[PDB]
């Protein structure tokens, strides 16, 4: 636009596929990361059905598709589907031909090291891609927020990720993988559902279990108080009319499942409690380096976005924690783009250079040129 | 005579469309009243709570410099 | 600084009148041009103070004297408090169609600063 040349924005998770234009503060097309066919086998004729249903498209009708998800946190059931996700984000949405402009892609820490050589096949030998770069994550909402001295634990559907990053990434271990995000809230609801004679049963509406929930489904300050108080209707049922018409009068059933966040031996695994977590990657650190860590907590993702989820932290934190200074947590009111604001940094950034992937650099160093300059 | 009953049978459409829409928009607008007593009810609860919690503020503030 | 003794300030008014008359713009005109420099100035004298919204140390930012920020949108004739719900406070949805604004953002003192 007779300003630079080449530029682009762009960003995926287990949730929306954020990305935008050239030199943008904000997404400007996020779409679902969906994708599937026909269970219904799609009048055949009205039309040779194929196209599995992406996009707006795919999430208007969800009837005749069988949602079947393919990038369930860091496993990739199947890379053949993906093939076609691209092909509608950079074309039909983006309206940009990724033969010219680059690409910031995310990156979910510590995945399979096998993973990114079959991506970078995808780009650079199908997509002709002669500059892009995969950013990790969560270090990336830090310079966005504008915090340089934090603790950061971002994740939304994918992987809970604790990441200590307030001056220096990629050293002593100080963090943890969890797959308990998202699809496992949406999945779990139909289970126990069931005793009050509703059951989302198959994929395609078990999408809609997440939709409500970010709606009106809140977390318990505390479980024992709250339990007497079911006695009084008043806190706890609410009517939700249900788009095609059948209510649903959530209440006890609101703050139940999130209990499964801070508890996860609710769903058979011993992994610790978020809190507990964000221990053990403290006591790693040096203990003069704890006191400027509780001042600030950088808590982002659309997950940090249900009514009663800071100031729980709060509460459970203190008392495994040094008690003396001042303890706050920075959760930006709108923790969710977090990561692309921060993708927005970055992607003006000219240091940037040394860090990215150029179309020479891959033939002059083979298919490794990935971990043998990235890290 | 078969115009007639055309005519007849829009009649009975008309009509029946009609005491139908009328009586929801009649339990509609009588419903707009009561939700929009709530929310100037609620409304005003907010802004008692508003306040409050401003007061702790500046009671909180106070007390801190007190203790020091 | 207000009042200079090297410059008359009273005697280049008229001046500047006659410049603007000698052009193309009569009173009549710079009148409705005054309205909307007058209008500039009402949503300048606006340093917002201190506001007590936060827990620690840190702060977000709210209106104190506010006459002031009324006068902002005295001519623009809009709920004040409405107002400043979309502007000290960053609003984002978009997605699908383009962009729902309510929700929204009490961003730092230096970002506070920034937009102002
Ligand atoms: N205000 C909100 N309240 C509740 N959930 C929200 C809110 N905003 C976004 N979400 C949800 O957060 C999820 C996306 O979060 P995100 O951190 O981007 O996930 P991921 O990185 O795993 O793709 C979606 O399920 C979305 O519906
Ligand atoms: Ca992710």
């Amino acid at each position: 636009d007779e300003d630079e040349t080449t530029a682009l924005v762009c960003d995926n998770g287990s949730g929306l596929v954020k990305a935008g234009f050239a030199g943008d503060d904000a997404p400007r097309a996020v779409f679902p990361s969906i994708v599937g066919r026909p269970r219904h086998q799609g009048v055949m004729v009205g039309m040779g059905q194929k196209d599995s249903y992406v996009g707006d498209e795919a999430q208007s009708k969800r009837g005749i598709l069988t949602l079947k998800y393919p990038i369930e946190h860091g496993i990739i059931t199947n890379w053949d589907d993906m093939e076609k996700i691209w092909h509608h984000t950079f074309y039909n949405e983006l309206r940009v031909a990724p033969e010219e402009h680059p690409t910031l892609l995310t990156e979910a820490p510590l995945n399979p090291k096998a993973n990114r050589e079959k991506m970078t096949q995808i780009m650079f030998e199908t997509f002709n891609v002669p500059a892009m770069y995969v950013a990790i994550q969560a270090v990336l909402s830090l310079y966005a927020s504008g915090r340089t001295t934090g603790i950061v634990l971002d994740s939304g559907d994918g992987v809970t990720h604790n990441v200590p990053i307030y001056e220096g990434y990629a050293l002593p271990h100080a963090i943890m993988r969890l797959d308990l995000a998202g699809r496992d809230l949406t999945d779990y609801l139909m289970k126990i559902l069931t005793e009050r004679g509703y059951s989302f049963v198959t994929t395609a509406e078990r999408e809609i279990v997440r939709d409500i929930k970010e709606k009106l489904c809140y977390v318990a300050l505390d479980f024992e108080n709250e339990m007497a108080t079911a006695a009084s209707s008043s806190s706890l049922e609410k009517s939700y009319e249900l788009p095609d018409g059948q209510v649903i009068t959530i209440g006890n059933e609101r703050f139940r499942c999130p209990e499964t966040l801070f508890q996860p031996s609710f769903i058979g695994m011993e992994s610790a409690g978020i809190h507990e977590t964000t221990y053990n990657s403290i006591m790693k650190c040096d203990i003069d380096i704890r006191k400027d860590l509780y001042a600030n907590n950088v808590m982002s993702g659309g997950t940090t976005m249900y009514p009663g989820i800071a100031d729980r932290m709060q509460k459970e934190i203190t008392a495994l924690a040094p008690s003396t200074m001042k303890i706050k947590i920075i959760a930006p009111p709108e923790r969710k783009y977090s990561v692309w604001i921060g993708g927005s940094i970055l992607a003006s950034l000219s240091t940037f250079q040394q860090m990215w992937i150029t179309k020479q650099e891959y033939d002059e160093a083979g298919p490794s040129i990935v971990h043998r300059k990235c890290f | 005579a078969r115009k007639l009953v055309i005519i007849e049978s829009d009649l009975e459409r008309a009509e029946e469309r009609a005491e139908l829409s009328e009586g929801k928009c009649a339990e509609l607008e009588e419903e707009l009243k009561t939700v929009t007593n709530n929310l100037k009810s609620l409304e005003a609860q907010a802004e008692k709570y508003s306040q409050k919690e401003d007061k702790y503020e500046e009671e909180i503030k106070v007390l801190s410099d007190k203790l020091k | 600084c207000f009042d200079v003794s090297t410059i008359d300030d009273s005697g280049e008014f008229k001046i500047i009148v006659k410049a603007m008359e000698t052009l193309g713009l009569k009173e009549s005109d710079q009148n409705s041009i005054w309205r909307i420099l007058a209008a500039i100035l009402h949503i300048g004298n606006i340093t917002f103070a201190e506001a007590a919204e936060q827990r620690t140390g840190t702060t977000t930012v709210k209106v104190s004297d506010t006459k002031s920020l009324a006068a902002a949108a005295s001519c623009l004739k809009t709920d004040q408090q409405s107002l400043s719900i979309a502007l000290c406070y960053r609003s984002i949805s978009t997605g699908v169609g383009k962009r729902c604004e309510v929700i929204s953002v009490p961003m730092d003192c230096n970002q506070a600063a920034y937009s102002r």
